[PDB]
């Protein structure tokens, strides 16, 4: 019967596992456990990508069930397509770049 | 692929000269071994 | 610096580029001795003096050749440089235990050399069956060594073989399943699974070995109601899985240079080549005892090994049919690389045909411990496993330095590589049908022809092998560094330039569910 | 302009195959090497016994 | 940090085509040397 | 899969897009020459116009060149191509790689 | 034995070493029908400058590539199979013959009426008289009657060799605690060689087998005289 | 499966610890006192030197080379017999 | 046009029948003059003399298809060297002959042949097909 | 006994640019030593050991 | 002038596949087939024919005169 | 019976390449008989098939190995 | 920098002075067995358990005071251990193997039976029963231990463990105990060979299983799990469970089976 004593990780986790833990609290994934959602991937909703620097790799998978990928780097600037399907790409400085 | 100039080019004299030392650094000490094998054999 | 870096290392770039000069080195150690055979028969009567002496220096090619040359550059060495940057990784789960895997290989090939200098040496095949490696036929200390030294190397291919397994599955972007890999990360994983399985049982057996010879246990000493066939199927349950752990990086990495050099964006049938290396990797844990066809062993199990043995055509087929079809239509680019890759292809074939000949326990009476079979493993490995490793070191070795080969030497190299490896083995099967025993220092004057001709051979694969290295100090004495790479689209590899900075992925890929 | 292939191509090709003819010629048939071919043909018995 | 780019990411140094000559030939003779004296010490030992 | 006529019709009408960006226009050679065929010459006729809208003499060049590479050892069929295409090659001023030296090395 | 420059098996001396022989030329068939197809395709791939780069469909091919090597492996298990029982197959057998493996040489037992053994030892090149075959005479052959079926029984007393004589198509290790058999039959007198297939240390190379296959009445003659 | 009980309800330490306490520990009081009454030692056996017993092929790396290393005098002969 | 180490992950110019418009034009400064004769090309390419024409397509690609696709006499030096150096191996094989290999066995001998060889014919050595197959025990020859 | 894992979170995440092995302080350092005298030492002693074996001695 | 008439553009390289496996598959068979029967049959026939006439008897006779045993002067 | 004895015959009990148990049981057999027999009188003469095989199969290493450790009562088959 | 959840280990010395350790111990090993001296092997143990403490040490640093172990690196460790506990239990395999292989085929040079001629078996109703009850008990109280561990319950936590970590030592004293009395040793041919052998290496893991508990339950008097976050804990109870699973089948394969 009852007694406690054992810490809980909101008591006790530090570092990036506390950091992990809290921004999946407010539904944020700033280390990039989850794969993001596809948009339309047009010119006007393009997939926005975000990342800490200037460029961040894309990796392109066509369509469901291909099993090549297609890589390239995404720059800051106007959205840039996918070579092989030409969906539309554009890297959101910020929501990471802090 | 597509490269840059040798920064430090390797004239064809110098690898005359990086072959043959290549060559050599296996063929002496083997050749010396095997040259005197059968002073080995039996001392 | 110096010693942060390179010997208290957690990067797998430099990781593996340790195992890179490791098996760079063991494999001029395996050549020397590979010349030593070839020059004790290279005419009729003794050179060396000492059949003691020749049977430790037969034992010694195998074991470096095999664990020391192919199992660190293959699996080590490519493994750990590419791995990681094919699905995007910053590391491998576990950069420290990877640091570990390397660091036991050193000691382990030091206690290797130790063996062959203490005593008289372990003169006992590659397969150390007692009773001739027990303590009487082979007292002292010569064959503690080598098991020791096998242990040490089992415990780096065991704990290389989780690190590469956890890393596979659990390091790639969530976006990403399994048949979204390259094939060579799938040849990898399969390759870490029959480690795995295999090596713990040949630790297991060795082990045995080790208290038979100091303990007074009896499990291979019929004195003791032990029995020296137990030994042979432990020894070839781990023996059949690892030569599969030894060709199949080789046709990982076969498939990414015929798909580069070929300008095609996927191999043909990547699924089927997926099948194919899993269909592989299981049906061999259950054909070993092909290994043991004269031992005694009754008609029906016999019956058994031999139609499982057959089997593995079907799937490995598929294979050589599908890097034909990935050929076919390509604007091909006539690289050295793809030089090496061709070469492969038809001469692991023709390796793998006189394996299926080898697989009827019917004609293996005749066959069994001739040179017929010496001819088989030589032309899978030395015209397979070496050649996919040569492909492979060519392809990637700019990405590795930075710094490009000369193209017209690489091409020369295989030339001559090609002559002195074919000049060399093809002989051994009319040694072998003509009924010349494997193990032999010397024998009766009818086999002299072949085998002066098969030791000639061995001499222009020496030059060769002197070529290569004059090969790679020109690249590095005339740094051409390299600007542009092809087909990066399709070879996430080459993305991060060249070579690829220290840390590659911080900031992993961005990869898209829809 | 003509590469190095052109300038060289023909005597590099000339010179490799004369010299890998004849020093291999030499080899096989001059300095003793036991070949052991077939007797068939060749040889004639002589009694033994 | 670390160095990075060509010649940076090898435990040797690349910077004189002849040190690195001698030193290819020290790394690569001695493994090459290395049986043949192998089998020079097992014959005389006896 | 389609039809021969169904293909054709689908690439000329990729072509002819009158707002065709510079991209389209190499993301569909660069698609076109990945099959086993020489294309139409209707459909090489809408390739050339959307280069001469995208003002790129060059990449017209360019297209003729590859043509004559996909037909590979049948001679005949870039002489062909280039009769078929005779009257817009004169209508937009285009030269052939022949008629600019390019042919030669 | 092997003459020089020969290029397959020794001439078979018994009906199963010939039935290895057909069947060696069945499979031998067959390997040089794929080798040469495969080497006929890869050159056909690298023989134009036409191209096709887009993705290929893979799911009508695979099944040829299935199905063809399926075919012929079965091809060539069903006789292969086939003679593996033969090899085991019920014999009655006349005579019994032990062998056992030494390092390095071998002894013979013919222990059916009377007890009958005796050494077998290399003849050191020194020691051959002219027309003798270097690493292949010994002092003592095995004496046996042709046109018999035989069993030798074969064990080691030390460590494991192998008996083997490949123009018999013979070759059962010599294990010691183990009793192997295989059956022996010689359509034909003579000579037939071979040597230890097991590497069993230092001489390995130098422990060969002689089998002198003659009439009955001459082997009961001389297994007298062995006594 | 299935034993003869049930527990699903009231949860987690709580059932696994009257497991422990109710039927584990238990069992093992049991197994002990069933083995202190089945104690009490057996004769040694009788010395016959079989030769796949005993083995010395090498001696062993203590000791006077001839003892395992669990020697027990009572019970554990030598090659050549009982010490003593 | 010159290419830098550090623009790997910028689009790349690469010449490829497989790719026949690349990426970026080979290229990218317009001098003076130049930027004169991109005008000129928005106008009817009727009026470009020949000379324009070329090097318009000099400044989008670097080699023609013709220049790209052209063969070379790198297989002479290739097969040449290759030989080379076989030929150079002869010469370690005449130097492993001389100092390292001693005799042949007494029984390489012509007369040890020649009583050998009888002797396998007496033993009828592979009579079927291999050697004794080839003796005609008649006439006592050979074969022909 | 008290929790005092706080106290060593901020021990060890303090930026002090020592690797975790050493972040402890001088005991660490020592053991350090202490481990890397005796693995070195131990080598060159195998290595001794292994050259004497490799002669025989009667 | 004179027009060009149009020729075959579409499946160049299948066209050529479906003419060139079939000699794949002639050449890879007649390389079988000459194996079949210039060395397998003949090997039966070398065989049958050996043994058609053989006597072993004869054959020892001749051994034994030419003086190879140790058990048969 | 058989004073027509070549060799041992085909045995269904050991069907295979291994003999092993076949020299191994008839060593038992024979010596269990001859026991059997001697003990009560009786003529060692119906055991005679037993020894024949054995001595037709056993190598002869075996057999005076076995013979010496019955002597000494170290035999660790059941007699 | 990163923004990925993967750790980047420091740059360790460890790999290296571990590798060095088992170089030390296999020539000490050598050196014991054949020149007859133990300072070599000495040397390498001591070497061995430094490395094995400073190595795990700084993993209990880098997650329980550093917090690296994000759950896509708990996830890894996960994998990790089990693909570890697999390859061991090959390893057992090939002893079940030479068992199996000597018993179903007992030789003549036995008596050609199973147990040998001259070899008197344990009473598997007797210690090897005892033996049995206390490592399944130990499953039991360690399964409490974890539940406690997850409602947060100290006290009660600790006395599981402490329960299943005397159970593992209680097991090692019969063992140990068994091991003297037996009436056939190590040298009896290959029944004493495959017992000695194959319940040796399983006493050697349950050494290794206890001292593992042991850090384990160290570990929680001082704090460092918290209700949802034990990998050490879940690791060494696998490594528990596992240790018993192959006892289970030593029992019935060589005490029951074989006896
Ligand atoms: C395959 C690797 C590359 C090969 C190149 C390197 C080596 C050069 C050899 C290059 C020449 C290769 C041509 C085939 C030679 C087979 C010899 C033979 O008559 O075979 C017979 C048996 C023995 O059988 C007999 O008992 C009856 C023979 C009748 C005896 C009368 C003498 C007639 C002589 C005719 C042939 C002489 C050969 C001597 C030749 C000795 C020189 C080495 O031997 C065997 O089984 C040998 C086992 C080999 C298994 C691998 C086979 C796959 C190779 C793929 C070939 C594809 C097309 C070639 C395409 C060729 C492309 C270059
Ligand atoms: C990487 C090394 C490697 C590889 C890949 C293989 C692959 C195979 N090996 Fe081999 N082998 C060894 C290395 C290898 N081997 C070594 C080292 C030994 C000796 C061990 C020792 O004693 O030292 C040995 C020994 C060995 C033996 C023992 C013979 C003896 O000792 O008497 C046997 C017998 O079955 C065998 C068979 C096979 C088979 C059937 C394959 C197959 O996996 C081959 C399959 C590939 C193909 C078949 C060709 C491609 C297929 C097609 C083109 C399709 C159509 C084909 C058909 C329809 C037939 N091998
Ligand atoms: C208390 C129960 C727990 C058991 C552990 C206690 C002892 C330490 C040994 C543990 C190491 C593992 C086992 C090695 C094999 C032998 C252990 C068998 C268990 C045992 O201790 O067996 C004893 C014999 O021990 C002997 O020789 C002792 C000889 C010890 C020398 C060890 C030899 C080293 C073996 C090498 C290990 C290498 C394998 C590693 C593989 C690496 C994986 C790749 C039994 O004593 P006995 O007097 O013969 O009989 C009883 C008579 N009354
Ligand atoms: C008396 C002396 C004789 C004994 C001889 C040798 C002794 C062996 C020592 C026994 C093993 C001790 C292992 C202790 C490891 C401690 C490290 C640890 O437990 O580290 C944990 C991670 O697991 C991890 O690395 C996983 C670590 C797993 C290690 C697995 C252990 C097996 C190793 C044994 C080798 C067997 C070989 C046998 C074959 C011969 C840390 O994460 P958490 O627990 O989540 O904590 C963090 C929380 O605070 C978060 O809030
Ligand atoms: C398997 C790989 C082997 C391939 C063969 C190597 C090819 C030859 C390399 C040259 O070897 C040298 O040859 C000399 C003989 O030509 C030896 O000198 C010996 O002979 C000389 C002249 O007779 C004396 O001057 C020397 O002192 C004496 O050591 C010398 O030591 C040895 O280095
Ligand atoms: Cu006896 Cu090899
Ligand atoms: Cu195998
Ligand atoms: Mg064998
Ligand atoms: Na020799
Ligand atoms: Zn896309």
């Amino acid at each position: 019967a009852s007694g406690g004593g054992v810490p809980t990780d909101e008591e006790q986790a530090t570092g990036l596992e506390r950091e992990v833990m809290l921004a999946a609290r407010k539904g944020q994934d700033p280390y990039n456990i989850l794969a993001p959602k596809a948009t339309s991937g047009t010119k006007e909703d393009p997939n926005l990508v975000p990342s800490i620097t200037n460029k961040r790799i894309v990796g392109c998978i066509c369509e469901e069930d291909n099993s090549t990928v297609i890589w390239f780097w995404l720059h800051k600037g106007e959205a840039q397509r996918c070579p092989s399907c030409g969906t539309h790409y554009k890297l959101v400085p910020h929501q990471l770049a802090h | 692929i597509t490269a840059k100039p040798a920064k430090t080019p390797t004239s064809p004299k110098e690898q005359a000269i990086g072959l043959s030392v290549t060559f050599l650094s296996f063929l002496l000490p083997a050749g010396w071994v095997l040259y005197h094998l059968d002073n080995y054999k039996k001392s | 610096m110096f010693i942060n870096r390179w010997l208290f290392s957690t990067n797998h770039k430099d990781i593996g580029t340790l195992y890179l000069l490791f098996g760079a080195w063991a494999g001029m150690v395996g050549t020397a001795l590979s010349l030593l055979i070839r020059a004790e028969l290279g005419q009729p009567g003794t050179l060396l003096g000492d059949d003691q002496i020749y049977n430790v220096v037969v034992t010694a090619h195998a074991f470096v050749m095999i664990f020391f040359m192919v199992m660190p550059i293959m699996i080590g060495g490519f493994g750990n440089w590419l791995v990681p940057l094919m699905i995007g990784a910053p590391d491998m789960a576990f950069p420290r235990m990877n640091n570990m895997s390397f660091w036991l290989l050193p000691p382990s090939f030091l206690l290797l050399l130790a063996s062959s200098m203490v005593e008289a040496g372990a003169g006992t095949g590659w397969t150390v069956y007692p009773p001739l490696a027990g303590n009487l036929a082979h007292a002292g200390a010569s064959v503690d060594l080598t098991i020791f030294s096998l242990h040490l190397a089992g415990v780096s291919s065991i704990l290389g073989a989780i690190n590469f397994i956890t890393t596979i599955i659990n390091m790639k972007p969530p976006a990403m399943s399994q048949y979204q890999t390259p094939l060579f990360v799938w040849s990898v994983m399969i390759t870490a699974v029959l480690l795995l399985l295999s090596l713990p049982v040949l630790a297991a057996g060795i082990t045995m070995l080790l208290t038979d010879r100091n303990l007074n246990t009896t499990f291979f000493d019929p004195a003791g109601g032990g029995d020296p066939i137990l030994y042979q199927h432990l020894f070839w349950f781990f023996g059949h899985p690892e030569v599969y752990i030894l060709i199949l990086p080789g046709f990982g990495m076969i498939s990414h240079i015929v798909t580069y050099y070929s300008g095609k964006k996927e191999p043909f049938g990547y699924m089927g080549m997926v099948w194919a290396m899993m269909s592989i990797g299981f049906l061999g844990f259950i054909v070993w005892a092909h290994h043991m066809f004269t031992v005694g062993m009754d008609v029906d199990t016999r019956a058994y090994f031999t139609s499982a043995t057959m089997i593995i055509a079907i799937p490995t087929g598929v294979k050589v049919f599908s890097w034909l079809a990935t050929l076919h239509g390509g604007n091909i680019k006539w690289s050295p690389a793809m030089m090496w890759a061709l070469g492969f292809i038809f001469l692991f074939t023709v390796g793998g045909l006189t394996g299926i000949v080898l697989a009827n326990s019917s004609l293996d009476i005749v066959l069994h411990d001739t040179y017929y079979v010496v001819a088989h493993f030589h032309y899978v490995l030395s015209m397979g496993a070496v050649f996919a490793i040569m492909g492979g070191f060519v392809h990637w070795f700019p990405l590795f330095s930075g710094y490009t080969l000369n193209d017209t030497w690489a091409k020369i190299h295989f030339a001559i590589m090609f002559v002195g490896v074919n000049m060399t083995f093809f002989p051994q099967h009319f040694l072998g049908l003509s009924g010349m025993p494997r193990r032999y220092s010397d024998y009766p004057d009818a086999y002299t022809m072949w085998n002066t001709i098969s030791s000639m051979g061995s001499f222009i694969s020496l030059t060769a092998v002197m070529l290569m290295v004059f090969i790679i100090w020109e690249a590095f004495a005339s740094k051409r560094e390299v600007l542009t790479v092809d087909l990066t689209t399709t070879n996430l590899e080459w993305l991060n330039g060249c070579p690829p900075p220290y840390h590659t992925f911080e900031e992993p890929t961005y990869v898209n569910l829809k | 302009a003509p590469d190095f292939h052109d300038k060289y191509g023909n005597a590099v090709l000339a010179s490799g195959a004369t010299f890998c003819v004849a020093v291999w010629v030499y080899m096989a048939t001059q300095i003793g090497i036991e070949w052991n071919p077939s007797p068939v043909g060749r040889v004639t018995p002589k009694e033994w016994r | 940090h670390y160095e990075e780019g060509p010649g940076k990411n090898i435990p040797f140094s690349v910077e004189n085509k002849w040190r690195l000559l001698a030193m290819m030939t020290l790394f690569f003779g001695s493994g090459f040397a290395a049986p043949f004296f192998i089998v020079r010490h097992q014959l005389l030992k006896k | 899969h389609e039809t021969d006529e169904e293909f054709d019709a689908r690439w000329v009408t990729y072509f002819n897009k009158p707002d065709i960006d510079a991209w389209e226009l190499r993301k569909g050679m660069n698609t076109l020459v990945g099959y086993d065929l020489v294309p139409e010459p209707k459909i090489i006729d809408a390739a050339l116009r959307a280069c001469r809208r995208l003002n790129d003499f060059a990449s017209a060049v360019r297209i003729l060149e590859v043509v004559k590479d996909k037909a590979g050892p049948h001679k005949e069929i870039y002489p062909y191509v280039i009769q078929e295409l005779r009257p817009t090659l004169n209508e937009l001023g285009i030269s052939t790689p022949e008629e600019l030296g390019l042919d030669k090395v | 034995m092997a003459y020089p420059m020969q290029l397959g098996f020794q001439d078979a001396t018994s009906p199963i070493m010939e039935e290895l022989l057909h069947f060696h030329d069945h499979t031998l068939m067959i390997v040089f029908l794929i080798s040469s197809l495969v080497l006929y395709i890869i050159s056909l791939m690298l023989t134009t400058k036409l191209t096709h780069t887009s993705t290929m469909d893979a799911q009508e091919v695979e099944t040829i590539w299935t199905i063809l090597p399926a075919i012929i492996l079965i091809l060539i298990a069903l006789p292969s199979l086939r003679i593996l029982y033969m090899m085991d197959e019920i014999n009655n057998p006349s005579l019994t013959v032990k062998t056992m493996g030494h390092q390095w040489y071998w002894s013979y037992e013919y222990t059916d009426y009377e007890d009958l053994s005796f050494d077998s030892y290399m003849i050191p090149t020194s020691e051959l008289k002219p027309g003798e075959l270097r690493l292949l005479e010994v002092d003592n052959r095995v004496v046996l009657p042709m046109e018999m079926t035989i069993r030798m029984l074969v064990s080691s007393e030390d460590v494991l060799h192998s008996w083997a004589v490949p123009s018999l198509g013979l070759k059962t290790d010599a294990i010691p605690g183990r009793l192997n058999q295989t059956t022996l039959m010689s359509s034909r007198p003579g000579l037939y060689y071979g040597q230890c297939s097991e590497i069993c240390g230092s001489n390995h190379s130098f422990m060969p087998i002689v089998l002198e296959l003659v009439p009955l009445k001459y082997f009961e003659k001389w297994s007298a005289s062995m006594l | 499966a299935s034993a003869a009980k049930g527990d699903h309800g009231g949860t987690g330490a709580r059932t696994w610890r009257f497991l422990t306490f109710g039927l584990a520990l238990p069992s093992v009081a049991l197994c002990t006192l069933n083995s202190w009454l089945h104690s009490g030692h057996r004769e040694r056996p009788a010395f016959i030197p079989y030769h796949h017993l005993r083995i010395r092929t090498k001696p062993f790396s203590w000791g006077d080379g001839n003892h395992t290393f669990f020697h027990n005098p009572r019970v554990n002969p030598l090659p050549t017999g009982y010490e003593k | 046009s010159v290419v830098k180490s550090e623009d790997y992950a910028l689009p790349s110019y690469v010449d490829r029948r497989d790719y026949p418009l690349p990426d970026v034009a080979h290229v990218k400064n317009l001098s003076a003059s130049q930027k004169a004769l991109k005008e000129k090309e928005k106008a009817s390419w009727s009026s470009l003399s020949i000379d324009e024409k070329v090097e318009l397509y000099r400044l989008k690609f670097k080699e023609s298809f013709a220049e790209m696709n052209r063969s070379t006499n790198e297989w002479k030096t290739v097969v040449g060297a290759a030989m080379f150096f076989i030929g150079f191996t002869a010469l370690l094989l005449i130097w492993e002959k001389h100092y390292v290999y001693g005799p042949i066995p007494h029984t390489f001998e012509e007369e040890w042949v020649a009583k050998q060889t009888k002797r396998m014919l007496d033993m009828k050595v592979a009579p079927i097909q291999g050697f004794s197959a080839k003796w005609d025990y008649d006439k006592n020859e050979w074969k022909k | 006994f008290e929790n005092r894992v706080a106290e060593k979170q901020k021990l060890f995440q303090e930026d002090n640019g020592l690797p975790v092995h050493l972040k402890g302080g001088a005991t660490d350092n020592i053991l350090y030593r202490v481990t890397m005298t005796l693995c070195l030492g131990g080598t060159l002693y195998s290595l001794y050991c292994l050259g004497w074996a490799s002669f025989p001695h009667k | 002038s004179t027009a060009l008439a149009k020729p075959q553009m579409r499946g160049l390289l299948a066209r050529r596949l479906r003419f060139h496996i079939v000699g794949a598959f002639m050449v890879s068979l007649g390389f079988a087939t000459f194996y079949k029967f210039a060395v397998a049959e003949k090997r039966k026939k070398a065989y049958a024919d050996f043994y058609r006439n053989y006597d072993s008897m004869k054959d020892f006779e001749e051994m034994r005169k030419a003086g190879i045993f140790q058990s048969a002067k | 019976k058989i004073k027509n004895y070549q060799t041992a015959p085909f045995d269904s009990r050991f069907p295979n390449q291994n003999q092993t148990r076949n020299c191994w049981q008839n060593y038992l057999d024979f010596h269990r008989c001859e026991k059997a027999m001697t003990a009560k009188g009786g003529d060692v003469s119906v055991c005679e098939w037993y020894r024949r095989v054995y001595k037709s199969l056993c190598p002869i290493s075996w057999v005076s190995t076995w013979d010496d450790r019955r002597a000494e009562g170290t035999f660790p088959g059941k007699i | 920098h990163q923004t990925h959840a993967y750790h980047m280990v420091n740059p360790s010395p460890w790999p290296l002075t571990g590798a060095l350790s088992a170089l030390l111990m296999t020539s000490g090993l050598t050196m014991w067995f054949h020149f007859n001296s133990m300072t070599l092997l000495m040397i390498g143990l001591t070497t061995n358990m430094l490395t094995m403490y400073q190595w795990w040490r700084d993993v209990i640093r880098e997650s329980t005071f550093q917090g690296h172990h994000t759950p896509a690196v708990q996830k890894g460790l996960r994998y990790g251990m089990i693909l570890f506990i697999i390859s061991e239990v090959l390893f057992f395999t090939g002893f079940f193997w030479a068992f199996y292989h000597s018993s179903l085929a007992p030789t003549p040079e036995l008596g050609g039976c199973w147990p040998p001629t001259g070899i008197h078996p344990l009473n598997p109703l007797e210690v090897p029963l005892l033996n049995t009850s206390v490592l399944l008990a130990s499953g039991v109280s360690i399964t409490w231990a974890h539940h406690s561990l997850m409602e947060g319950d100290r006290k009660h936590m600790l006395q599981a463990l402490f329960i299943t970590i005397t159970l593992g030592v209680y097991f090692t004293l019969l063992q140990a105990s068994e091991y003297y009395e037996a009436p056939f040793t190590i040298s009896d041919g290959v029944y004493g060979s495959t017992f000695f052998v194959a319940t040796g290496f399983h006493g050697l893991h349950v050494i290794i299983g206890s001292t593992f508990l042991i850090v384990c339950f160290f570990r929680q008097l001082k704090f460092h799990f918290t209700s949802n976050h034990h990998f050490g804990f879940e690791a060494a109870a696998w490594y528990w469970h596992f240790v018993d699973v192959v006892w289970l089948f030593l029992y019935v394969s060589i005490y029951w089976w074989g006896s």
